[PDB]
């Protein structure tokens, strides 16, 4: 429940290596779940 | 039918889903091939 507050924010994968977590997510997620549904959440715009 | 999007592709409160709606979700899920949703609309139940 804590963790929910960084899932939106910009800097969420800061700390850790990784910088592209969110786009995997979009890649393994929001295809049959909904892409715009898992871009709101990770709060990254498809544009961009 | 159980998942949530399918539920904002279904639109009139009579409970059920539009050929054309019902097709485009499963495309949109990717659960169905072309074929396989033309296959899902033979055995479907047309309504007026």
């Amino acid at each position: 429940q804590w963790d929910r507050l960084v899932l939106n924010t910009p800097s969420f994968p800061s700390n850790y290596w990784d910088k592209f977590v969110k786009r995997k997510v979009l890649d393994k997620h929001g295809d049959i779940f909904g892409r715009e549904r898992i871009a709101e959440l990770l709060g990254m715009d498809l544009a961009s | 039918v159980g998942s949530e999007a399918f539920q904002d592709y279904v639109t009139d409160p009579r409970g059920l889903i539009s050929k054309k709606d019902f097709q485009k979700a499963m495309d949109s899920q990717k659960q169905f091939t072309g074929p396989e949703i033309q296959f899902l609309l033979s055995c479907s139940e047309a309504d007026e």
